[PDB]
């Protein structure tokens, strides 16, 4: 299996720096044409930097002798080094193994970046609490409200990855706080509401912030 | 005593492709390079080190010239300090370079209807070239752990491309014929020298 | 550098439906020009390469054609699990630049959501905030109108929204929106509800509670 | 682009000499290789020389080492062919040709005729070929006019005022060694006719303003 | 020197067939420097091929030369009825000393024709001024090459007779040649019997024309 895992993004005051790594299986990261795309959260794909198979760089002009792309052969891995890092840089950073020949294209799925003078801040998770007075048509909703917290991103799965079918995790909005809140809701048949457990688990690694919470009946 | 014999180089039927540049040394002989810069057929004419009307007044120990086929497109890369397809794996002048780059479109002789499929260039190499560098094999090249026992496949594909001209591309996708002169002046004995 | 001009930027359609996507290139790129599908949550995926070659592995319903600079993409018949941004790229001209993406909505049955108010827990109540959630589940189309009421009026400026990206199993979205106050000015009301207006609905829906009560 | 452009036609007596030109437009005269090439009537080609004129030291064909000197002069981009005591033998076109060191390509000139004759200007003495009595050829007789003895080329000539097209073949003069040219004009008819059908060959020689209309007929 | 030395020196071929034109050098040549001509009856070379394979201006793409070291071919794909002509090849070069092939004939193949063959003696008219002209006719024959030696009573004859013939005709293929014998009339009137005698593949045994001087 060809595999790109990456790894390195995180919150980074500005002006400074961040190294992206791009672990990569199944081809030799030194012999091939490899490329990293941006796509700041809620826009489009903006390309930033390729390595050619035999080492020559280029790179977008909005990055131009801040970015350094490079790699190591021992490792396998495809390197992004940014520094000077600004505001506009905020992003999801993918790494390519870049179409030549069909059959070659593959992206990783990602890494954020967060170029911000804020500080990491962890979530408040608050329940939304179901009742059997609230039901629609057999249903009852019950979900997690996840506060206050910076930077992306958060994850929430329910009763620990056993409860996946009727499960909506919302994408985050920013406050006006420059915070971000989310709420993970789950529909469920009313006559489970005595007898079934409904725990949220929350995940924030920024934070360390890993909070399992019971939402029951009002 | 001897007019030295570019005729050869610029007015051949078929040029080589890139990837399998052509070299003819010239010594021992006069030319007049007027006809050359007074010439309205090129493109591209640029000079390095030297003056192009003034290769009449200047004699050389050696000269040396290449030529290829490449797109329009790409004739900047011929050129000192350039990076690309062609500059890292298929022809590359070093940074002190002095000389002549010379390119014309040839469309009319490189492109054909269903395409020109014996141009190639190569477009995987695990390493640039050196300067004046000439790489000619067709090994199947190995992008992964796994070698290729000469089958191509996944991580295995063969090192060249065809460069498919065809009459109707856009300029810089169409044929340009190249002739790198490359003017050596070292310590031996004044040859090749100019004329009016 | 090139610029990609992608059109039309969101569309619907139907299961079935044929569905063609243009891009126009400021200048020559002969052929050079990919299309990738990009799903909720995940990265590009390449279909199209070459302007008319369909990668490997990718199903036949898509397709691709253009030389120079206009270019099209075309689905045959629209599945659900088609629901994503396809964006094009040329990348034979550095800087490789992409089409601004056409988002694509899949077409099913109008589906009224199901809506529910929660109120906001003790918990945060002790912090000195409140926030109140309302929850649009599973409803077609995407446009829907959540007008919160205090006391009988008009709430603005104090709450935001967020959608799902449209689902590919049942073709649903689902919304909240979510009112956030001071405890102080919390209590200063009795009556919160979100009056929910959509077309699957003959009348907007509205659900309520009385703060302090249960 | 270029062009080489040679001298006129000439006439010369034997033991006389002639000098040809070939004036070159382009700017490629000097780095070039400038060539002469003789071509004798019912003959191939033939390389006599050559010369660069950046070297100016010419080289021939041992064939034409006495007689030729081959010059060119950069100030005007004229080279010349000059060859002393003629003979008639040196009835040729005489082509001046060029190659530049910068391409493979060649350049020709028009030709240049020359002639070596001790003739003036003469009109032809017009003969009959009279058909036989008796030498038929299964069925056909042959009959024509001996075009003889003038000088300069051309003469035409016709048959009946054009009205006889078939069966005529009027052969190429040759230069005989008196100076002055000679042709005959032949046609084939049917025997059957030879004594019911006039048969007149109409000879016109222009540089001479000569006509003759000349019947002829059986033995 | 260079000798260039071309094969065969006539090709009879008809319109359609390809031609195949050979060009040996007795050394090595560098194909940089080899050109083709083509010329027509009455007219000056025209430049068909040079550096061994590139065309010149106007020159249809069914002509291709190739070669190299000491061979050198120049082939018409599929003949034109305005490619029948003589074809030279040349060795040049960036030095002046250039040699010429000696030619190959590109003609009409055609069935054999054998010649109708005529003696004319010569007109009164002509013998008054002192000369003699004996014609001989070789009329429409195919192939051009022809024998023909004139016998005054008996005697072979040479250094008295010169020969023209004709281009080969468009509308049959075929050549005529003309033979003239010139004798002062002192000569001519010395002897009786004049006779042309011809051969040539077409006839069986070869055929004598003649007449007596006096005769009617
Ligand atoms: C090998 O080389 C020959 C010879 O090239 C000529 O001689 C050299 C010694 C040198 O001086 C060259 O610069 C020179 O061209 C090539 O044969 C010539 O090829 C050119 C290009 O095809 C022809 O010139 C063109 O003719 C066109 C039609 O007549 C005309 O449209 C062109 O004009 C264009 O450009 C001019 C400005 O330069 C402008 O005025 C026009 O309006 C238009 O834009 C141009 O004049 C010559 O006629 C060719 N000469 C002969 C004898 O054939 C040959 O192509 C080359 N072969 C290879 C394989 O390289
Ligand atoms: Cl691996
Ligand atoms: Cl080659
Ligand atoms: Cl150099
Ligand atoms: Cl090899
Ligand atoms: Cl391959
Ligand atoms: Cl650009
Ligand atoms: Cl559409
Ligand atoms: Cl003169
Ligand atoms: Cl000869
Ligand atoms: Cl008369
Ligand atoms: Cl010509
Ligand atoms: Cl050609
Ligand atoms: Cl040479
Ligand atoms: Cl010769
Ligand atoms: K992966
Ligand atoms: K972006
Ligand atoms: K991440
Ligand atoms: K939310
Ligand atoms: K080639
Ligand atoms: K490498
Ligand atoms: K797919
Ligand atoms: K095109
Ligand atoms: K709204
Ligand atoms: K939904
Ligand atoms: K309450
Ligand atoms: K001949
Ligand atoms: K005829
Ligand atoms: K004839």
């Amino acid at each position: 299996e060809v595999q790109l895992l990456e790894s390195g993004g995180g919150l980074i005051q500005p002006g400074g720096s961040l190294r992206l790594s791009c672990a990569a299986s199944g081809f030799t990261v030194s012999s091939n044409y490899m490329s990293w795309v941006r796509q700041a959260p809620g826009k489009g794909l903006e390309w930033v930097s390729v390595i050619y198979s035999g080492g020559s760089t280029y790179y977008a002009d909005s990055v131009k002798g801040r970015f350094t792309i490079s790699r190591d052969n021992s490792k396998n891995t495809l390197y992004l080094q940014m520094n000077s890092l600004r505001a506009e840089d905020t992003a999801v950073y993918y790494c390519a193994r870049d179409h030549v020949r069909p059959g070659m294209n593959i992206w990783g799925q990602g890494t954020m970046v967060t170029v911000s003078s804020a500080s990491t801040k962890g979530p408040s998770v608050f329940p939304l609490a179901p009742s059997s007075k609230s039901t629609s048509g057999g249903t009852a909703a019950l979900g997690c409200l996840v506060k206050d917290y910076f930077p992306e991103p958060v994850t929430v799965s329910w009763n620990s990855g056993a409860l996946t079918s009727g499960v909506h995790t919302f994408p985050a909005v920013l406050q006006s706080s420059g915070l971000y809140s989310l709420s993970s809701v789950v529909t469920v048949p009313s006559s489970s509401l005595g007898t079934q457990t409904y725990i949220c688990n929350v995940n924030h690694k920024p934070s360390n912030t890993k909070v399992d919470k019971k939402v029951e009946p009002k | 005593t001897n007019l030295c014999p570019f005729g050869e180089v610029f007015n051949a039927t078929r040029f080589a492709s890139v990837y399998a540049w052509n070299r003819k040394r010239i010594s021992n002989c006069v030319a007049d390079y007027s006809v050359l810069y007074n010439s309205a057929s090129f493109s591209t004419f640029k000079c390095y080190g030297v003056s192009p009307t003034k290769l009449n007044d200047l004699c050389f120990t050696n000269v040396y010239a290449d030529s290829f086929v490449i797109r329009g497109d790409e004739v900047r890369q011929i050129a000192p300090g350039q990076t690309g397809n062609i500059a890292d794996y298929n022809y590359k002048l070093p940074d002190d370079f002095t000389g002549c780059v010379i390119a014309w479109n040839s469309n009319n002789l490189d492109s054909k209807v269903g395409g020109n499929y014996n141009y190639l260039y190569r477009l995987f190499r695990k390493s640039n070239l050196k300067p004046f560098e000439r790489d000619i094999s067709t090994e199947i090249y190995q992008a992964g752990s796994t070698p290729c026992n000469g089958v191509k496949g996944f991580n295995c594909y063969f090192p060249l491309q065809s460069y498919g001209f065809q009459p109707t591309y856009g300029v810089g996708y169409q044929p340009y014929r190249v002739v790198v002169l490359s003017f050596e002046l070292l310590h031996a004995p004044a040859t090749v020298c100019g004329k009016k | 550098a090139i610029r990609m001009t992608q059109s039309p930027s969101s569309l619907s359609a139907s299961v079935g439906d044929r569905v063609t996507i243009t891009c126009q290139a400021s200048q020559d790129i002969s052929n050079y020009l990919n299309w990738y599908q990009q799903k909720p949550g995940k990265a590009p995926k390449l279909l199209i390469y070459d302007a008319s070659n369909l990668e490997t592995g990718v199903p036949s319903r898509f397709s691709g054609s253009g030389s120079g600079t206009d270019f099209t993409f075309t689905i045959s018949s629209l599945q659900p699990e088609d629901i994503a941004t396809y964006y094009c790229q040329q990348y034979d001209n550095l800087p490789v630049t992409f089409g601004g993406g056409t988002k694509v909505d899949i077409k099913r049955t109008v589906a009224a959501p199901s809506v529910f108010i929660f109120p906001p827990s003790d918990e945060q109540l002790k912090s000195g905030t409140a926030s109140v959630v309302c929850l649009l589940n599973n409803f077609y189309p995407r446009e829907a109108k959540v007008q919160w009421k205090v006391d009988n009026a008009l709430q603005s400026g104090n709450s935001q929204e967020s959608v799902t990206e449209q689902d590919s199993k049942d073709s649903t979205y689902s919304l909240s929106s979510t009112l956030t106050l001071s405890k102080a000015d919390y209590e200063k009301h009795k009556v919160y509800a979100c009056e929910v207006t959509h077309q699957g609905l003959s009348s907007p829906v509205t659900k309520s509670f009385n703060r302090g009560e249960c």
